[PDB]
RNA sequence: ACCGAACGCCGGGUUAAGGCGCCCGAUGCCGACGCUCAUCAGACCCCAGAAAAGGUGUUGGUUGAUAUAGACAGCAGGACGGUGGCCAUGGAAGUCGGAAUCCGCUAAGGAGUGUGUAACAACUCACCUGCCGAAUCAACUAGCCCUGAAAAUGGAUGGCGCU
RNA sequence: CGUUCAUAGCGACGUCGCUUUUUGAUCCUUCGAUGUCGGCUCUUCCUAUCAUUGUGAAGCAGAAUUCACCAAGCGUUGGAU
RNA sequence: GCGAAGCUACCAUCUGUGGGAUUAUGACUGAACGCCUCUAAGUCAGAAUCCCGCCCAGGCGGAACGAUACGGCAGCGCCGCGGAGCCUCGGUUGGCCUCGGAUAGCCGGUCCCCCGCGGGGUCCGGUGCGGAGUGCCCUUCGUCCUGGGAAACGGGGCGCGGCCGGAGAGGCGGCCGCCCCCUCGCCCGUCACGCACGCCGUUCGUGGGGAACCUGGCGCUAAACCAUUCGUAGACGACCUGCU
């Protein structure tokens, strides 16, 4: 039935300033900008305390599936509040049992070239989404990072390159190879 | 990003049905859809009110939310909503076309003669202006 | 029941209402998208298929077992003398389509061009662009000109060239020169409008719109076979030596029951005289025309840097039902649609 | 004397259901923005039903079969004219009151230009239900002319633009106007409130 | 051939059975309360179409647990001994199967859910805590929706359409 | 059953369906006649998919493979009786 | 026998293309359900599929431009302003425009900042069952006289020349010089206008659309088809060509 009101919370820190025209929070603070337009989740975004310390999401009269989207938002909200502050880092190692897989970033982070994956001579290039730059790690022998504030962005570009080392007509189980993600971590933790 | 709330105690106004145009304190919630309501000083008897016909305005009179009608009608008289509304530029508008309604003919042959003569020194009003703010560009 | 053994279809659906060509040159149907950075140039030409001939050359694309060996390979020649322009015409995108919103002629316009304005000359009077002409001397018309330049380099997007034949310098018998509007591709509009309005009652030569070792495509009107049967112009089996009511026929035209013949059986109707949009004919060698500077210099068409002759493409007694191709050709490879002396896109 | 509606916002049947029995009636409406109707049920719902329409064709000779319209315009038309009895002499010539566009041409871009709340997206679809634009539902049909439309009505927004702003301009010098005459209207301003005006 | 109603020729009224977005006369009611979204929605006797069986899709019911004596999932720590227990040897010391089937230590672990072993081993599956912070969870049942659901000219809630 | 393991692939005893490319039932239509088998020729449609495209499955190491999904675009031949 | 031309053969030779939406599927972020989940809101890749491209035909669908009957009788194109006279009818103030949003909007003004008189920002002040309201706005609807007041340089002469803006199907406006004429909106007085004797299609857009007819001014000076010819064409028509 309709549930005649829920809300969440979520404390910005003090570091970080997010506004908000209307329905769509634009999070700002060390690192960058990053903007959401949530015009499609039909709630009721107030933002209140001096110092501007919280971020409150209503939900009048809600239906379970409405319900849902309360805590979505300010679960999005969150992860672009920590983009802001820390950004993410995604390390992704890669596998293989004979052929090694040779990566190398291209104009910046950008593009990604995957060369003798699996003896191929077909070299993958792979776009990363704007923002993100992947890069070849030092301490690390066959591994990626991938940094960037925008989350979806970041995870998105990992994907790319995780499913663009794929192994057709053999079996799975037996040929593990391609690069996978390691560790779904931060840029800087504190 | 709300401002007016079915709290208890708020006055709204009853758009349509048989009480329109009649303002009326919402006394208790008794629904999703469906609110027990009360005006006292509107004669309006204590009865069940659809949401639907009222809306709802900027005066909250407070009284508890289920009260035996003397007290709202305490709550009504003590605020002084009546000269309250009727002051407010809502009302005033509900007023005004009421009274284009009443027009008579006389009335309405009245009007056009005065609106003729009033626009038109207006007109020459704002012609003037911009022939000056002309001059100020120039 | 279903058909036995299976056999696709005979000929294209993509081809038809398999009839007599409305046009007779053949339409640029679709002229190549101008990115606007490099620069101006005309996309097409309107040549004439002269004849055919060999060529022989060594072949250079390695893996083959024809690497650094030497062909032959069959030859259209196509005599192309150059074109000359003589109107521009602004187009402007609508959503309705692509309107076509200003045409300016040039002053003056050869009887080779007016010839096609009538469908008789030998009795009008020749009265065609006699009041328009009149515009290009004197205040009224220098400055309405100047304007309807500056009106389609304001709205107009597309520009095309109005060019047309020098018929003069073909051995055919007509007269009636060929127009044809050619596609400027480039810069922006200004730019493209003022090369046009500078090339206005110029000449253009071949060389200028295609080089050598290009891929063209190639647009013209296929050789016209009249009434031609069903076996002829589908390519349907012949029924065998006893079918009483004949056998160079389709013998079930349709089933019962969708109670109608479909637009997909095979009738007889006209063969030929389609228009055809061939692609990919790579032009093996621009050719110069006959030209003199003491003595004639007939050499530098059939001669190569192996041969070293005195040779013209022209073969002993001419091409065959045409003449002598005097003028600057092209050389496609292989065939190209159409008859002998007819013009091409 | 003529109905000129905005298309935009507005409900694919919803919208042809009043154009229809106003056209019947004799008033001559147009209809302008089409592109910016919009179908109730996700887009994909909508393409699937369109793609059906498009494999209805007459088998043996589709050159007389059911006219698949692509324009948004025409697309709008072809369901106007399923209100209307189209095959009499009277439903035809309610069809030929009606005039439909993509996008908003030259006669009706400097006109005033209504709304039908009745067939208005906002009103009638509930706010977490889905709906298809018709100009994409075009464009994937068939449509060429979605980036054309585009274009020209970028450039029509910024010229209507200029328009609003020269009439902001004017409505705050008539502003200015009343206050500098205020006590030469004052018993003309009085009687224009007496009979319900100005309040 | 169903439902209503049975016909001299007309005016006014009123109905039936059916209807009232538009085609098409009538809701252009500020109609009331719910339910349902379908990448095959659904849409009215006869009638022109679907079943068993499924579905934390959503909505109601029914019956029961377990719980500040600190749940329930989620992050983690042990899982024994009397004991190769007995039948079965072809090997089953918990483990192809089956009769059994209790005690100790107990905080507590079945003479054992499985993985796997020739057989073990090794691993895995209560009772209890540490963190976190209010409801949690189970089995039925019935509404709408979905799966189940395949035909040959292009096609029919009558059509347009409709959320 | 499949060494082991109900369900990779199967599946008894039972049970619920769809189809009209089988054959029956039936006798509504046509007996002042709808030319009665096959083959040849030609078009089109369906999918209950053999192949080909993209994929999920395995008792898929590879190769070969069956099982399933989107799918009817394109194919699906030459002969002996 | 041999055989030109012409047809003609995988029996010779040449050419056969690029995008978009996504399906199955695999994924992302992520709730529902402190965890987990491809999904619920949102996002990604994705195909012999589908739609388009190229390619073929081109609508009782449009386009720009050319030339527009010298004449031996001609006949017309514009422009402006006049008289009758068939016919076809519908109509019976206008509205000259932001964009859009909807769990939000509209207007101001910026003291202050940035950009090209405007645009964008912040801040503040007003509105918001919208009165800078389509529940709206504009316009008035008898004619004249004279003789006061408030309002007063506004209107006209299809008044006349220049400079603009407008191309999506422009079809409309705007702004600037000069000539002559008038005193029009709002109140009052002041009379008079066939007052046709109670009675229907009145009242306008209207100088309407079309067809036939009388005046001025400035312009014009044909193509098409047949016949003939040709063979890039052809059953016949059609088509491509030629002809002081
Ligand atoms: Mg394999
Ligand atoms: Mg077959
Ligand atoms: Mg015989
Ligand atoms: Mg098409
Ligand atoms: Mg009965
Ligand atoms: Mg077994
Ligand atoms: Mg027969
Ligand atoms: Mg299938
Ligand atoms: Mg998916
Ligand atoms: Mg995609
Ligand atoms: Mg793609």
């Amino acid at each position: 039935m309709k549930t005649i009101l829920s809300n969440q919370t979520v404390d910005i820190p003090e570091n970080v300033d997010i506004s908000l025209k209307g329905r769509t929070v634009i999070v700002k603070g060390p690192r960058g900008t990053l903007r959401r337009d949530f015009n499609h989740i039909n709630v009721e975004l107030s933002l209140l305390g001096k110092k501007k310390k919280r971020l409150r999401v209503d939900k009048w009269w809600g239906n379970r599936k409405e319900l849902a989207t309360v805590r979505t938002i300010c679960s999005h909200v969150q992860n672009m509040i920590k983009g802001v502050t820390l950004g993410f880092r995604y390390k992704m190692r890669s596998v293989y049992a004979h052929f090694p897989i040779n990566v190398v970033i291209q104009e910046n982070g950008s593009l990604v070239e995957i060369r003798n994956f699996l003896g191929e001579k077909y070299i993958r290039r792979v776009r990363m989404r704007p923002g993100v730059a992947c890069s070849v790690s030092q301490a690390q022998k066959d591994e990626l990072v991938l940094e960037g504030n925008d989350i979806e962005l970041v995870s998105n570009s990992a994907a790319l390159i995780q499913q663009a080392t794929t192994v057709k007509n053999k079996d799975i189980r037996k040929f593990l190879d391609g690069i996978y993600v390691s560790e779904k971590g931060t840029v800087q933790q504190a | 990003v709300f401002r007016r709330f079915v709290e208890v105690g708020r006055v709204a106004y009853v758009s349509f049905g048989p009480h329109a145009g009649k303002l009326v304190a919402i006394v208790d919630v008794i629904d999703q859809n469906r609110a027990l309501v009360d005006g006292p000083c509107t004669r309006v008897r204590r009865q069940a009110m659809p949401f639907k016909c009222m809306q709802l305005t900027d005066f909250i009179l407070k009284f508890p939310h289920s009260a035996r009608q003397k007290y709202v009608r305490k709550a009504w008289e003590k605020a002084d909503i009546n000269t309250k509304w009727a002051a407010t530029r809502w009302a005033k508008k509900i007023e005004a076309r009421e009274r284009k309604a009443k027009m008579t003919d006389f009335d309405r042959y009245k009007v056009m003669k005065a609106k003729k003569m009033r626009n038109r020194i207006i007109k020459n009003e704002v012609k003037k202006l911009q022939r000056a703010a002309l001059l100020k560009a120039s | 029941s279903h058909r036995k053994f299976s056999a696709p279809r005979h000929g294209s659906l993509g081809f038809l209402p398999r009839k007599r060509s409305s046009r007779h040159r053949g339409k640029v149907k679709s002229f190549p998208k101008d990115d606007p950075s490099k620069p101006v140039h005309l996309t097409a030409f309107l040549g004439y298929k002269a004849g055919m001939t060999h060529i022989v050359r060594e072949v250079d694309r390695p893996g083959s077992k024809v690497n650094k060996k030497e062909v032959v390979e069959a030859v259209t020649i196509v005599e192309t003398p150059p074109m000359v322009v003589v109107g521009i015409v602004g187009y402007v995108e609508t959503p309705r389509g692509l309107r076509t919103f200003k045409t300016v002629f040039a002053e003056h316009i050869s009887d080779e061009c007016k010839r096609r304005f009538y469908k008789n000359w030998h009795k009008s009077k020749k009265k065609a662009f006699t009041k328009y002409c009149k515009k290009w001397q004197d205040d009224a018309g220098k400055r309405q000109l100047d304007k309807d330049f500056s009106s389609m380099k304001k709205y107009c997007q597309v520009i095309r060239v109005l060019a047309h034949t020098q018929m003069r310098l073909l051995p055919l018998r007509q007269k009636k020169a060929h127009l044809m509007e050619i596609q400027v591709n480039g810069g922006t509009v200004a730019e493209k409008l003022d090369w046009a309005r500078e090339r206005l009652e110029q000449q253009v030569p071949v060389s200028q719109v295609f080089g050598q070792d290009e891929m063209i495509d190639v647009i013209g009107v296929t050789k016209g076979k009249g009434y031609k049967g069903v076996t002829s112009r589908w390519h349907t089996k012949k029924l065998p030596r006893k079918t009483h009511r004949g056998l160079r026929k389709v013998a079930c035209i349709g089933a019962w029951h969708p109670a109608r013949v479909a637009f997909s059986v095979a009738r007889a109707g006209q063969k030929g005289y389609h228009h055809r949009t061939e692609i990919n004919k790579k032009i093996y060698k621009i050719g110069q025309g006959y030209l003199i500077k003491d003595g004639k210099l007939i050499k530098n068409n059939a001669s190569t840097d192996y041969d070293l002759s005195d040779k013209s493409i022209n073969p002993l007694g001419g091409f065959v039902h045409y003449g002598e191709v005097t003028n600057d050709f092209v050389m496609l490879k292989g065939c190209v649609v159409g008859t002998k002396k007819r013009v091409l896109t | 004397q003529v109905l000129v509606l905005d298309g935009r916002g507005h409900l694919l049947g919803r919208l042809a259901a009043i154009v229809a029995k106003q056209v019947l009636l004799g008033r001559k409406v147009v209809v302008v923005r089409c592109e910016g109707i919009n179908i109730s049920g996700n887009f994909y719902r909508n393409k699937l039903k369109y793609l059906a329409f498009l494999r209805k064709r007459m088998n043996t000779n589709p050159s007389r079969g059911p006219y698949h319209f692509r324009a948004p315009s025409r697309i709008f038309w072809r369901t106007v004219r399923g209100m209307l009895p189209h095959k009499t002499k009277r439903g035809q010539a309610a069809l030929d009151r009606l005039k439909v566009f993509d996008g908003i041409p030259p006669p009706y871009d400097k006109k005033k230009r209504m709304v039908v709340p009745a067939a208005l997206k906002v009103v009638r679809l509930k706010p977490t239900r889905k709906f298809a634009y018709l100009g994409r539902l075009a464009h994937e049909v068939g449509w060429k002319y979605q980036a054309v439309t585009a274009t020209l009505e970028e450039k029509r927004k910024e010229k209507a633009k200029i328009h609003y702003r020269k009439k902001k301009q004017l409505m705050r010098l008539r502003k200015q106007a009343e206050k500098n005459v205020e006590k030469k209207i004052d018993r003309f301003t009085e009687v224009l409130k007496t009979h319900g005006f100005l309040v």
